[PDB]
C-alpha cells in the first residue's frame, strides 16, 4: 500500500497526548512558565480539563497557539484564517477538522 | 535577530481572568473583570476573547 | 414557545501577551504615551442607520 | 478644522507620527504590526 | 409545430448587496472624502433633504433600511499609567 | 419529545502534516537560523537531551 514514510501521507497525528522535553534530565524546556502547564506540552485532554480546550475540540489552547505560530506566525494579534497562498496542501490549518 | 526582540526571563504567554462580580437578571447578565496589564508588557485587544 | 432553553455556568477572559524584551517594551510604551502618537480607528461601515 | 485632528484629511499616518515611532514601526513590521492602528486620510 | 402565441417576462435577482448611490459628481470613487462633500455649497449652510421611494407592494408590513454613510472616527489618548480617555466624532449626524 | 439523556464526545483529525515544535523563544519563524540556535549557552558546551 501507500508508504507514509516516503510519500508523506500521515494519518496518525491525532494520537498524541503529552510531550515532555528536558535537557540534562534536570532543566525543563521551554520552562519560564511560558505555557499553562509549566513542564510539558499537553496536546489534548479529556472532558476533565475542558477549561483549557479550544475550537470546540479536545485540543488544548496552548498547543493550538503553538501550531499556528509555527506555521503562519498567527496568534499574537488574534486568530484568523490565513491567506490561501500561505496554507498549502500539507499545511496544518488546511487539514484540521473538528468533530463532535 | 538575537537581542532586543524578546525577553528571556519568566513571563506567561496567555492569561486567564476570573470575574470579580456577576449580576444576572431574567433575560441577561453582566460580568466584570479587572484586566490588569503587567508592567513591561503590551496587550493587543484583538488577542482577547471571552 | 418550543421549549428551547440555554443557561450559562462560567465565563472567563483570556489574553495573550507578546513576550517582548523589557527594554524595548518600556521604550515603546513610553513613546506611545505622546499625544502626537495617539491611536485612532474608524468604523468600516461608518453609517447612520434609519 | 477638526478634520485634521480626527485625521479625516491632511497628512497620512507616516507623517503626523513621531519619527521614532515610524522608525520603530517599520523595523518590527513582521513581528508586531502597528500600521493598522493609525488612520490614513484619502481625500479625493 | 403547435406552439401557442406567447408573451415574455423579464426580472432579476440581487441578494447580499445594497443599492449604492455615491455623493460624487461622476459617481466615481476617488477617495473616502468625496469632492461634493468638500464643496463649499454644503460646507457653510444647511439643507433639508426629502426622498421619495416607489416600491412594488407585498401583503405584510415592511421596513425601509437607509444608510447615510458618514465619517465615524474615534481617537484614544492615554497620558499616564492606567488611565484611558477617548474622543468620538461622527460627522454629519453628530449626536 | 422522547429523547434520552446523553453525553458528548469530541475529537479531531489532522492528516498530511507533522506536529512542529520550533526551537525559538517565542515559537515564531524569524529566520532559518533561529535565535536560540545562536545562543551562547548551547554554542559552547554539550547537553544530553531526553
Amino acid at each position: 500500500g501507500s508508504i507514509p514514510y516516503l510519500d508523506g501521507t500521515f494519518y496518525l497525528n491525532h494520537t498524541f497526548k503529552k510531550v515532555a522535553i528536558t535537557f540534562d534530565s534536570s532543566v525543563s524546556w521551554p520552562g519560564n512558565d511560558r505555557l499553562l502547564t509549566p513542564n510539558e506540552f499537553e496536546i489534548k485532554r479529556s472532558v476533565d480539563g475542558e477549561g483549557y480546550n479550544v475550537a470546540q475540540c479536545n485540543m488544548t489552547k496552548d498547543w493550538f497557539l503553538v501550531q499556528m505560530l509555527a506555521n503562519y506566525n498567527i496568534g499574537y494579534q488574534g486568530f484568523y484564517i490565513p491567506e490561501s497562498y500561505k496554507d498549502r496542501m500539507y499545511s496544518f490549518f488546511r487539514n484540521f477538522q473538528p468533530m463532535s | 535577530p538575537t537581542h532586543d526582540v524578546t525577553t528571556d526571563r519568566s513571563q506567561r504567554l496567555t492569561l486567564r481572568f476570573i470575574p470579580v462580580d456577576r449580576e444576572d437578571t431574567a433575560y441577561s447578565y453582566k460580568a466584570r473583570f479587572t484586566l490588569a496589564v503587567g508592567d513591561n508588557r503590551v496587550l493587543d485587544m484583538a488577542s482577547t476573547y471571552f | 414557545v418550543d421549549g428551547a432553553s440555554i443557561k450559562f455556568d462560567s465565563i472567563c477572559l483570556y489574553a495573550t501577551f507578546f513576550p517582548m524584551a523589557h527594554n524595548t517594551a518600556s521604550t515603546l510604551e513610553a513613546m506611545l504615551r505622546n499625544d502626537t502618537n495617539d491611536q485612532s480607528f474608524n468604523d468600516y461601515l461608518s453609517a447612520a442607520n434609519m | 478644522p477638526q478634520w485634521s485632528y480626527m485625521h479625516i484629511s491632511g497628512q497620512d499616518a507616516s507623517e503626523y507620527l513621531s519619527p521614532g515611532l515610524v522608525q520603530f514601526a517599520r523595523a518590527t513590521e513582521t513581528y508586531f504590526s502597528l500600521n493598522n492602528k493609525f488612520r490614513n486620510p484619502t481625500v479625493a | 409545430k403547435t406552439a401557442v402565441d406567447s408573451i415574455t417576462q423579464k426580472k432579476f435577482l440581487c441578494d447580499r448587496t445594497l443599492w449604492r448611490i455615491p455623493f460624487s459628481s461622476n459617481f466615481m470613487s476617488m477617495g473616502a472624502l468625496t469632492d461634493l462633500g468638500q464643496n463649499l455649497l454644503y460646507a457653510n449652510s444647511a439643507h433639508a433633504l426629502d426622498m421619495t421611494f416607489e416600491v412594488d407592494p407585498m401583503d405584510e408590513p415592511t421596513l425601509l433600511y437607509v444608510l447615510f454613510e458618514v465619517f465615524d472616527v474615534v481617537r484614544v489618548h492615554r497620558p499616564h499609567r492606567g488611565v484611558i480617555e477617548t474622543v468620538y466624532l461622527r460627522t454629519p449626524f453628530s449626536a
